[PDB]
C-alpha cells in the first residue's frame, strides 16, 4: 500500500560516480548499491544512499557480497552525519529484476519496518517510468504454498522536496516552461 | 537395555535383514539411520510389537539422546496406537514429550497436528476450534515444513465436516491441492475424493465463481476416470447454463444434499447467465429484454427482479434493470475464468486497440503535424 | 606461519545430528571450528577467518575477520537441518577470497561434509581444475560419516591442484564409538 516517494537525483549521481567506478575496477557491468531514507507516510523521501562493492556469479545466481566492513562501521558514518537518515532500501540497475534481490531485501530488512529494492535506470531510453518501488509482500497465491516473498509491484514515482535548484535551475541552460496548450500538450500526445 | 533389542529383535522372517543391522546400529550409537530406522519400521509392515516395545527406550532417548528432533518419536507414538488403539493416554503422552524433547525447529505445529489427527476419538467441535486455530496461529511465520499444512488440512476438512461452511471444502480443497502438489498416494482414493470434491463444493454455496479452477491439472487427471457426467455437470456451472441435460441431470442423478439448494443452484445458473449473455455476446443492446432470461434462466416474469436483486446482493453484476419496458439492463459484469481462444483471438480488440488508437494518434498528429514549431 | 586464507564451512546440514561420538555432532564440527579459528588467531593477527555456510544458501553472516568470538557465538545454534552442497562453498569463498586485504594470503579451503554430499563428476573435476587454474590448495575433511568408497571429495582430492600443490587430501569417517576430539584429531593433521 505504498504509492509514491520524493526522489532527489544527488545521490543518483553518486549511483553515476560508482557508474565510473564499475566502468574502471573489473567485472561488475551493473551498478548495485543501497538506498538510506525514512518512512514518512505513504509518499516518502529520500535524502542519501550508497552502492556496494557488489560481486555475483553467472552460476549459481544467489552469490551476494554485501560486506558489514561496508555496512556497519558506514552505517556508523552514516549516523555519525546524522540520525535521521537511516535505511530504508536498495536499488540495483536493469530494469527486470536477478534472482538474488529477495535475499538482498531480506538481509537489511532487520534493519527496516519495509525495505525497498528500487529497480535504477542508469541510461535512461525506458518508455514507461523511470526507477519504481516494490514492498514487502505476502500474496502467496490461492493455492496454499510456503509464503510468496517476490516483491510485487508497489510503486513509485520521481517526486521534487525542495530548493536545490541553486544547483538545478542555473544548471539548466536549455529548458523552458511551456505556458501549457504551446506544444507542451502534442509532446505529451506523442509520449 | 542392549538385550532388550537382545529379546525383541527377531520380529519375523526376513525381518532380521534390518534387526541385525538394528544390533549394530546402537552400538555405533547412530540416531539418524535409527530415526529412519523409525521410519523404516513404520515403512517395512511392523504390526505395532517392537515401537510399542521400545517406547520406553524413546523415553530414554528423550533421557540421553537428546539432540534429534521429536519428529520420529511424534511418529512412533503414532505408530504404537496400533498397538494401543486408545488416544486418551497418548495425547497426555504426547504433550509430554513436546514439553520435555527439545529442539529449535517448529514442534508446536507438528504436535497439534496430531493431536488433531488423533482428536477423531473425541467428539469434535468442542477442542477443535481451540488448538485446531493455535495451528494456524503459529502457521503465520514459515510453513517450510508443509506436511503439517497437510494434516491441518485433514484437521480442517474433519473441521469442514463439523457443520457450518458448506463451500469452505474447496478453499481447504485449494489447501489440500497445495499442500503437497504432487498427490503422492495413487489415484483411485483421491479421484473418489475428487468425486466428493465436486459433489461438497457443488451443493454449498459459500463460493460464487464455483467453475473456475476445473483445469488444474491434479483434479481433471482423478477426474478422467470418474463417473462421466460429473465432469460434466462441473462444466455445466463452469459454462454456465447451457447444458440443459447436465444442469438438469444434476436433478436426474446425484440424489443426497440436492434438493435443499439446487434452487440454488438454479439461482446461480442465473448469476452465471448473466455474465454469460453481457460477455458472450461483446456488442450493445445491453438494455437487453427480458425474453432470453425468462426462457433460457427458467424464471418467470415475476421473478427476473428477484433475479437481479440477489445479484445486488452478490455483488458482480449491478444493472439498471428497465422496469416500463421490463428490459433487463446489463451494466458491468464479472466476466469469465478463461478463454484461451479468445486469449489468442482478443487481438480483435488489443491489437485494434493498439494499432488503431495509434493510428489516430498519428492522424491527430499529423493534421497538427506542422505546429510541431 | 604459511601464508593462507583458510576458509571453513559449517557443516550445518540435517546429517550433523545424531548421539553417535559424543551425544552431539555439533560438538565435532564447532569445536573444529574452534580449534581452526583459535590457530589462526595465534598463527597471524591479519588473516580473515569468519563463516561460509553449506545449508541451501551462502549466507555470510559476519564479516571476514581477523576476530573470531562472535562467529564463536554463532556457531552456538548453527541449525543442522538443509541441504549439503560442496560446490557452492568453495565458488562463493573463491569470490569471497576475491574479496580479501591488501592481500598478505593465499586462498586454502576446509570444507566441512557429514553427508554424500550432491556434486556431479562434472561438477567436481571443473571445480578441481578451476582451483588448478586459479592458484588453491584446499585440505578436504570428512565429519560426521560418508558414504563407503566416497567419490566427490577424493576426486576433489586427485583433481584439485599441481605445480606446487599438496594442500588435497581427504580423511573418511566412520560413524562408530569414538569421540569428538578424536573425530576432530584424526583430521587435524591432514585436511
Amino acid at each position: 500500500a505504498v504509492q509514491k516517494v520524493v526522489v532527489h537525483p544527488l545521490v543518483l549521481l553518486s549511483v553515476v560516480d560508482h557508474f565510473n567506478r564499475i566502468g574502471k575496477v573489473g567485472n561488475q557491468k551493473r551498478v548495485v548499491g543501497v538506498l538510506l531514507g525514512s518512512w514518512q507516510k505513504k509518499v516518502l523521501d529520500v535524502s542519501n544512499s550508497f552502492a556496494v562493492p557488489f560481486d555475483e556469479d553467472d552460476k549459481d545466481d544467489s552469490v551476494w557480497f554485501l560486506d558489514h566492513d561496508y555496512l556497519e562501521n558506514m552505517y556508523g558514518m552514516f549516523k555519525k552525519v546524522n540520525a535521521r537518515e537511516r535505511i530504508v532500501g536498495w536499488y540495483h540497475t536493469g530494469p527486470k529484476l536477478h534472482k538474488n534481490d529477495i535475499a538482498i531485501n531480506e538481509l537489511m530488512k532487520r534493519y527496516c519496518p519495509n525495505s525497498v529494492l528500487v529497480i535504477i535506470d542508469v541510461k535512461p531510453k525506458d518508455l514507461g517510468l523511470p526507477t519504481e518501488a516494490y514492498i514487502s509482500v505476502e500474496e502467496v497465491h490461492d493455492d496454499g504454498t510456503p509464503t510468496s516473498k517476490t516483491f510485487e509491484h508497489v510503486t513509485s514515482e520521481i517526486g521534487a522536496e525542495e530548493a536545490e535548484e541553486v544547483g538545478v535551475e542555473h544548471l539548466l541552460r536549455d529548458i523552458k516552461d511551456t505556458t501549457v496548450g504551446t506544444l507542451s500538450q502534442r509532446i505529451t500526445n506523442q509520449v | 537395555v542392549p538385550g532388550f533389542l537382545q529379546q525383541s529383535q527377531n520380529s519375523g522372517p526376513g525381518q532380521p535383514a534390518v534387526w541385525h543391522r538394528l544390533e549394530e546400529l546402537y552400538t555405533k550409537k547412530l540416531w539418524h539411520q535409527l530415526t529412519l530406522q523409525v521410519l523404516d519400521f513404520v515403512q517395512d509392515p511392523c504390526f505395532a510389537q517392537g515401537d510399542g516395545l521400545i517406547k520406553l527406550y524413546e523415553n530414554f532417548i528423550s533421557e540421553f539422546e537428546h539432540r534429534v528432533n521429536p519428529l520420529s518419536l511424534v511418529e512412533i507414538i503414532l505408530h504404537v496406537v496400533r498397538q494401543m488403539t486408545d488416544p486418551n493416554v497418548a495425547l497426555t503422552f504426547l504433550e509430554k514429550t513436546r514439553e520435555k524433547v527439545k529442539s529449535s525447529d517448529e514442534a508446536v505445529i507438528l504436535c497439534k497436528t496430531a493431536i488433531g489427527a488423533l482428536k477423531l476419538n473425541i467428539g469434535d467441535l468442542q477442542v477443535t476450534k481451540e488448538t485446531i486455530e493455535d495451528v494456524e496461529e503459529m502457521l503465520n511465520n514459515l510453513p517450510g515444513v508443509t506436511s503439517v499444512h497437510s494434516r491441518f488440512y485433514d484437521l480442517s476438512s474433519k473441521y469442514y465436516q463439523t457443520i457450518g461452511n458448506h463451500a469452505s471444502y474447496y478453499k481447504d480443497a485449494l489447501r489440500f491441492l497445495g499442500c503437497v502438489d504432487i498427490k503422492d498416494l495413487p489415484v483411485s482414493e483421491q479421484q473418489e475424493r475428487a468425486f466428493t470434491l465436486g459433489l461438497a463444493g457443488l451443493l454449498g454455496e459459500g463460493v460464487f465463481n464455483f467453475g473456475e479452477l476445473l483445469m488444474h491439472p491434479v483434479l481433471e487427471s482423478l477426474r478422467n476416470t470418474d463417473r462421466q457426467w460429473l465432469i460434466d455437470t462441473l462444466y455445466a456451472f463452469n459454462s454456465g447454463n447451457v447444458e440443459r441435460f447436465q444442469t438438469l441431470k444434476t436433478a436426474w442423478g446425484q440424489q443426497p444434499d440436492l434438493a435443499a439448494n439446487e434452487a440454488q443452484l438454479l439461482r446461480k445458473i442465473q448469476l452465471l447467465c448473466l455474465m454469460e449473455m453481457t460477455f458472450t455476446r461483446p456488442a450493445n443492446h445491453r438494455q437487453l429484454t427480458f425474453e432470453e432470461i425468462a426462457k433460457s434462466a427458467k424464471i418467470t416474469v415475476n421473478e427476473v427482479e428477484l433475479l437481479v436483486m440477489k445479484a445486488l446482493s452478490v455483488g458482480l453484476v449491478k444493472g439498471s434493470i428497465d422496469e416500463v419496458d421490463k428490459r433487463v439492463h446489463m451494466t458491468w459484469v464479472q466476466p469469465r475464468v478463461l478463454d484461451l481462444q479468445q486469449i489468442k483471438g482478443m487481438k480483435d480488440r488489443l491489437e485494434f486497440w493498439c494499432t488503431d488508437v495509434k493510428s489516430m494518434e498519428m492522424l491527430v498528429e499529423h493534421q497538427a503535424h506542422d505546429i510541431l514549431t | 606461519m604459511v601464508l593462507e586464507s583458510t576458509m571453513v564451512c559449517v557443516d550445518n546440514s540435517e546429517y550433523m545430528r545424531n548421539g553417535d561420538f559424543l551425544p552431539t555432532r555439533l560438538q565435532a564440527q564447532q569445536d573444529a571450528v574452534n580449534i581452526v579459528c583459535h590457530s589462526k588467531t595465534r598463527s597471524n593477527p591479519e588473516n580473515n577467518v569468519g563463516l561460509i555456510t553449506l545449508a541451501n544458501d551462502c549466507e555470510v553472516l559476519t564479516t571476514l575477520t581477523p576476530d573470531t568470538g562472535r562467529i564463536l557465538s554463532k556457531l552456538h545454534t548453527v541449525q543442522p537441518k538443509g541441504k549439503i552442497t560442496f560446490c557452492t562453498g568453495i565458488r562463493v569463498a573463491h569470490l569471497a577470497l576475491k574479496h580479501r586485504q591488501g592481500k598478505n594470503h593465499k586462498m586454502r579451503i576446509i570444507a566441512f561434509v557429514g553427508s554424500p554430499v550432491e556434486d556431479n563428476e562434472k561438477d567436481l573435476v571443473k571445480l578441481a581444475k578451476r582451483l588448478k587454474k586459479e592458484k588453491v590448495n584446499v585440505d578436504i575433511i570428512n565429519f560426521g560419516e560418508e558414504e563407503v568408497n566416497t567419490e566427490k571429495l577424493t576426486a576433489f582430492v586427485n583433481t584439485l591442484n599441481g605445480k606446487d600443490g599438496t594442500g588435497s587430501h581427504l580423511v573418511t569417517v566412520p560413524p562408530g564409538p569414538s569421540l569428538a576430539d578424536a573425530l576432530i584429531s584424526s583430521p587435524i593433521l591432514a585436511g
